């Protein structure tokens, strides 16, 4: 999802996130992740 | 995907992955060396030039042999007692059948232009593979044709243009040289294989086409080889699996120790069980095994052929003497009985040395009565005994109805044969029951089905009603000539038979014929009476028992009536036929045979010729008779055997109602598919309004939707605005709705064949009656009921599916989730570019861009097609293609390079990752379709990954310019 | 993973060879049991000492002639367990010949 | 779960690359998809399963040519007789065995009788001791293929 964001948030817009999870099917957040 | 030089090639390397060792060999004796470097191989033997040209001019090249004796080299005289330089008397062997993997096998292409692959087994070739063109049918390729010495060994074909594949035996008799005896190949699930890949992956391994030319080939006493079809040669192996798992396992003379094998009728019964039984001799600790047929499971033909292999004993005789013949003798490991010399075993001995012997039956199509019998006794006897049932209907634990079953005997299942294999197939044919509710004044006697009154009104009010049966046989002596095609004069002409219960009854049926045959010439005059003839003994709904051919059954109005059915059978014929179980015998044979060729054109029998025999010449029974589940299945088999192209259904005409009981019983076998696939719903149903009340919608009603598409839209060009589209479109999908459930009927193409009159054309008058089964009653009230023409019904649905394109991209109103979309109902009769470039031959003498631009709107799948055969027939010439498959081929050869071309521009126009696009866009083409999953899509993107805005441009802008590319080149190669 | 793991292998294993051989003799199938208890010691190392710190087996042998004189110390714990399970197949054999051979009459 | 994370890890996309829980003997799928160009194998000793038979796996589809059935603490071969229904005609099978076949008793004479009595056995390797988690001997690879040369090379 970055090819910026050192750190994230949760303005994900949840009509886009089916578009990787139709591609990688997974998508907690930006947020929810080990780094953070 | 379509130049056969290249799948010729494709062929080869695929032989050539899978072991067939390709060599080059362009002269004769080369061959020959090959041959001398393969045997010597095999054998182990060493000729030289002396002994290798007297082998071959003496054993092998006699140039006199002729084909039927190539082929006696390969199955009975392919060992050689030869003498050597030393005089030594060897063996010398062909095919090695102990051990079918010894022989090395090798492909080459023949000298000499056409396109065939010919494999050599050991040397020598016994497979021809014909590569024909993809515009050529492969019915039409083989009515073309069907030196040198060599060429002339072989003994199978396979004729296939990729699309298709067929396989057919050597042969050269000319009425053998008839399509119908060409084969498909199926999987292990009946499954077809018709592509020429999957048949390459399937049929060639070396130990499946070894197998299939060695362990499955009928050779015959008559020199005719044929080849089994799958299906049996699945089964033979799953009997020769059983035997010796269940040996080793050593659970012998139980239940699960048995096992059936369920075919359909029209399986070769007196071929495959004597086929396997051929193959169970040759099993080492095996030593006797039991051909266990009744004398209604045998015929002419099990006498006829079997010559060498058991004459004069393959038929219901009382005597054992050829029984204990093949109980004593070895070398005729085979023990061909019947019930009446099992029954005499069984209960005049219990005592015979074969009890401590291996011991395996074969069973076929049993009903209750004699293996209920038979079976009480083989529990008393045998200690190693091996129980194995052919059955079409089988006694079922369902409808067991208090005794021995299926389950009971065999227990397990080993193969199945449905009859929708065969219906789907083209190995039987449909039917036409619809209850003939002609007399009302018998009206719930007609249709009765309490037990009480079918046979304990055996009286003149219920069924024994002589003026109620000439009426009824006045309406067969009606549509006698008319339901068999003889009102036409053009076609042979099929006839009849007649289901009865009892004796008596008989005797008021055939005396009262005779009667309606003398007032054929005294009332009638012009309908010429053909001489009924009649067979039945005594018996001994729901238990068929074979009728004894011994006086300790009948009486005077059973024997005595038959013989004076014999003194008018004897005053038509003047035949040899005596009254025992054998002169009375061979007249039943010989009246089979007189019936076989159409010689007597009514029978009446009380309940054989069910569970044996089989004749194409017969397309019409009139039953009066109730049946049940087996009985039914046997009955409605007598008229569905494939004849030819005029012979497409079975007449069924049933007088007490059996409807519901036939959708009860092949609702026993098959899918609630195979309810409407053959039959179960009259016409004027959907045509004029029914109503299902299992949701109480309305069940219209066809001629409803035709007036109203007719009258509020009369063309596309009165659809302009969306309303407009929205009304034409939510009653054509209800249009095509029906359209696609009245396709299964007779009556719609009757309707459509009836929409392509001419005024009054009596050629569409009696060329239609008899070869549709058609009267001027017909030609009333079908031309009542109207249909639009077919310039009409293109543009009916190229309306829809533009209107469906509209609803593409729009995502851009009426309601249009509400509206339906109908793929499968624009699948019904697609053009296939097949139909197109057939008329661009066709049309001479273009003017024709107008047909093309039309048809090419009409099916959906086709249409990004458009822009590929217009600017094709602009830029080429059709003058210099000579026939249809050239121009197909320099169509598709177009297609191919303008493929290459723009699948390159369109990369250019994007700015892709070349080796991404070149990956995904021959990945979709193959796959058939595009997707989005899978990284790659964003690696062909390539270059950035959102971080939105937007990046639905470029992707899904890119992605539905690929769509758009892949219905512009799908169903087509090119790299 | 016991003694009783290993012997329960070896039993269904001499049930076999008596079972889908069919031998009726009682040297036959003792050699039937060299051939079955010796295809049912464990292989893994943990496996071996699982079964070795289990009750029933002990460390020493009865004939030394098991033993190679090396540094095969896994080959002495799988010779004392092959000796083990043909004592108790001794007496499972002497069970089993007249427990089966007795069934099986039919 | 490791092993459906496994393939994961090595940056291995989503579509196909599936694996499915259960029995390969009793619950093989898919069968309709599709005699294959390779297979591997790694089958665990002591896999132990109900014959011989009181299931149906006597009629099953795999078992059709072949001779009578594995028996119980010998399960190896299941997997092979399993293999060679899963191939195509192209392909070749490479399973690995323990080595300590003579002939295995009278169920596996047979099945070694079969699997030798055609050219289903292209090629046997032995291995090298330990070279393993304490085994501490070799085991074996086996190479079949639907396919002649034909004689059976044993390159051990």
């Amino acid at each position: 999802i970055e090819a910026d964001d050192i750190k994230d948030d949760a303005i994900k817009t949840k009509g886009y996130f089916i578009y990787p999870s139709q591609l990688f099917c997974n998508v907690a957040a930006k947020a929810n992740t080990n780094d953070r | 995907y379509q130049s056969e030089s290249d799948l010729e090639r494709e062929l080869i390397q695929d032989l050539r992955n899978q072991g067939y060792e390709f060599i080059s060999v362009k002269s004769q004796s080369a061959m020959l060396a090959n041959v001398r470097e393969q045997l010597q191989n095999l054998n182990g033997v060493v000729f030289n030039d002396s002994e290798w040209r007297r082998f071959t001019e003496q054993y092998l090249d006699n140039p006199s042999d002729g084909i039927l004796d190539k082929t006696r080299k390969i199955h009975i005289d392919y060992i050689c007692d030869f003498i050597f330089d030393d005089e030594r008397l060897e063996n010398i062997y062909l095919i090695d059948k102990k051990n079918l993997m010894r022989n090395k096998v090798q492909i080459i292409q023949q000298f000499e232009n056409r396109y065939d692959v010919t494999i050599l087994v050991n040397g020598l070739p016994l497979v021809q593979i014909e590569l024909k063109k993809r515009g050529v049918a492969i019915r039409e390729a083989f009515n073309q044709i069907h030196e040198n010495s060599l060429f002339k060994y072989l003994q199978l074909f396979v004729i296939s243009n990729g699309t298709d594949t067929r396989y057919f035996a050597n042969t050269t008799k000319r009425d053998k040289n008839s399509f119908d005896f060409t084969m498909n190949w199926a999987k292990s699930d009946n499954t077809l294989i018709k592509d020429l890949k999957d048949f390459t992956a399937t049929c060639f391994q070396k130990h499946t086409l070894l197998n299939v030319l060695v362990n499955y080939s009928v050779f015959d006493s008559s020199q005719t080889l044929l080849v089994m079809r799958p299906y049996q040669i699945a089964a033979t192996e799953r009997i020769l699996w059983k035997i010796k798992s269940s040996f080793t396992a050593k659970n012998w003379s139980k239940p699960e120790s048995g096992g059936y094998i369920w075919h359909t009728t029209g399986s070769g019964k007196t071929l495959t069980s004597f086929k396997a039984a051929r193959l169970a001799t040759e099993l080492d600790f095996i030593d006797k095994v039991f051909f266990v047929v009744d004398r209604k499971d045998l015929d002419y033909q099990t006498m006829k052929e079997y010559q060498r292999f058991s004459p004069d004993s393959v038929n219901g005789s009382e005597n054992t003497a050829g029984l204990k013949r093949n109980l004593d003798k070895d070398d005729n490991k085979i023990i061909v009985t019947t019930i009446q010399k099992l029954n005499n075993l069984m209960k005049a001995e219990s005592d015979l040395p074969v009890y401590n012997q291996q011991v395996v039956f074969i069973f076929d199509e049993c009903h209750r009565s004699q293996f209920g019998e038979a079976q009480k006794n083989l529990k008393k006897k045998f200690k190693r005994y091996y129980q194995f049932g052919f059955t079409g209907t089988p006694i079922f634990p369902e409808n067991a109805l208090g005794s021995e079953t299926t389950a009971s005997v065999f227990g397990r299942e080993l193969h199945s044969y449905v009859i929708t294999d065969a219906i789907r197939d083209e190995k039987v044919l449909k039917f036409k029951v619809d209850y003939n509710d002609v007399r009302p004044q018998f009206k719930s006697l007609e249709t009765e089905t309490d037990e009480k009154k079918l046979s304990a009104a055996e009286n003149q009010q219920a069924f024994l009603h002589p003026m109620r049966i000439q009426e009824i046989t006045q309406y067969i002596l009606n549509n006698f000539r008319q339901k068999t095609h003889r009102t036409f004069p053009g076609s042979k002409g099929f006839n009849a038979m007649l289901a009865v219960s009892s004796v008596d009854a008989a005797k008021a049926y055939y005396a009262t014929f005779k009667r309606l045959q003398e007032e054929a010439a005294n009332k009638s005059a012009t309908y010429k009476p053909l001489r009924i003839a009649t067979i039945f003994s005594f018996a001994a709904i729901g238990e068929i028992s074979d009728e004894t051919f011994d006086t300790s059954a009948m009486d005077s109005s059973a024997k005595e009536f038959l013989d004076a059915a014999i003194r008018e059978y004897n005053s038509h014929f003047k035949t040899n036929f005596s009254t025992d179980s054998n002169g009375f015998q061979n007249y039943y044979r010989d009246l089979a045979q007189r019936v076989k060729n159409q010689d007597i054109d009514l029978l009446i029998v009380v309940g054989m010729f069910l569970t044996g025999f089989d004749a194409p010449t017969l397309n019409t029974l009139f039953v009066d008779k109730n049946l049940r589940y087996h009985g039914l299945m046997q009955a409605f088999s007598r008229t569905n055997r494939i004849y030819d192209a005029t012979k497409t259904f079975g007449n069924i005409v049933t007088f007490r109602d059996l409807e519901r009981s036939t959708i009860d019983a092949i609702t026993l076998f098959g899918d609630k598919n195979t309810k409407n696939v053959v039959l179960e719903k009259s016409y004027t149903e959907y045509m004029e309004g029914f109503t299902d009340a299992a949701t109480g919608e309305a069940k219209r009603g066809f001629m409803t939707v035709v007036s109203e598409l007719e009258q509020r839209f009369p063309d596309p060009t009165s659809i302009e605005s969306e309303k407009e589209k929205k009304d034409f479109v939510k009653l054509f999908g209800e249009y095509l709705r029906a359209e696609n459930i009245l396709q299964n009927y007779d009556e719609f193409a009757t309707l459509k064949a009836l929409q392509q009159i001419d005024l009054s054309d009596p050629v569409a008058v009696e060329k239609f009656k008899a070869e549709h089964y058609v009267d001027d009653e017909k030609f009333a009230e079908l031309q009542t009921i109207r249909l639009p023409a077919d310039r009409k019904i293109q543009d009916y649905r190229s309306a829809y599916n533009d209107i469906r394109d509209w609803q593409r991209r729009e995502k851009e109103t009426t309601d249009w989730d509400d509206v339906v979309f109908e793929v499968d109902l624009l699948k019904s009769q697609e053009i296939n570019l097949d139909y197109i470039l057939g008329l661009i031959f066709e049309h001479n003498r273009g003017e024709m861009i107008e047909e093309v631009k039309r048809l090419i709107r009409s099916s959906l799948g086709n249409r990004a097609k458009e822009g590929l055969v217009v600017d094709f027939i602009q830029q080429t010439n059709l003058d210099d293609l000579p026939d249809k498959a050239s121009i197909i081929d320099a169509f598709f050869t177009f297609a191919q390079r303008e493929q290459q071309r723009e699948a390159e521009a369109l990369i250019k126009e994007e700015n892709l990752n070349e080796d991404a696009a070149k990956r995904y866009i021959r990945t979709s083409l193959k796959r058939e379709y595009a997707t989005e999953n899978g990284t790659e899509l964003n690696e062909t993107l390539p270059k950035l990954s959102p971080l939105n805005p937007q990046y639905k441009t470029k992707k899904q802008a890119v992605f539905q310019k690929i769509v758009s590319f892949i219905e512009k080149f799908k169903g087509v190669g090119g790299k | 993973m016991t003694y009783n793991n290993v012997f329960d292998h070896a039993y269904e294993m001499l049930k076999e060879n008596i079972r889908y051989d069919d031998i009726r003799d009682t040297d036959d199938l003792h050699d039937a049991i060299h051939m079955a208890a010796d295809n049912a010691v464990p292989h893994y190392y943990a496996d071996i000492f699982s079964v070795m710190a289990s009750e029933g087996i002990d460390l020493e042998f009865e004939d030394s002639g098991l033993m190679p004189d090396t540094k095969d110390v896994i080959r002495i714990l799988q010779a004392r367990i092959y000796e083990q399970l043909t004592i108790d197949l001794w007496e499972d054999a002497e069970d089993l010949l007249n427990e089966y051979l007795e069934e099986v009459e039919e | 779960n490791l092993a459906r994370m496994n393939m994961f890890l090595h940056n291995i996309n989503y579509d196909k690359f599936d694996i499915k829980l259960g029995n390969t003997l009793t619950e093989p799928h898919f069968r309709d998809e599709k005699p294959f160009d390779a297979i591997v194998s790694n089958p665990p000793y002591s896999v132990k399963w109900i014959g011989s038979d009181d299931p149906t796996l006597i009629n099953d589809e795999r078992f059709a040519p072949a001779g009578v059935l594995a028996p119980k603490s010998k399960a190896d071969f299941a997997f092979v007789l399993h293999a060679l229904n899963y191939l195509s005609a192209k392909g070749r099978a490479a399973i690995v065995c323990f080595p300590g076949i003579f002939y295995r008793g009278g169920a596996e004479q047979k099945i070694r009788q079969y699997l030798v009595d055609n050219n289903y056995v292209e090629t046997v390797i032995s291995l090298a001791p330990n070279l393993f988690f304490g085994t501490t001997i070799a085991v074996n690879i086996l190479v079949l293929s639907k396919h002649k040369t034909d004689t059976n090379v044993q390159f051990i």
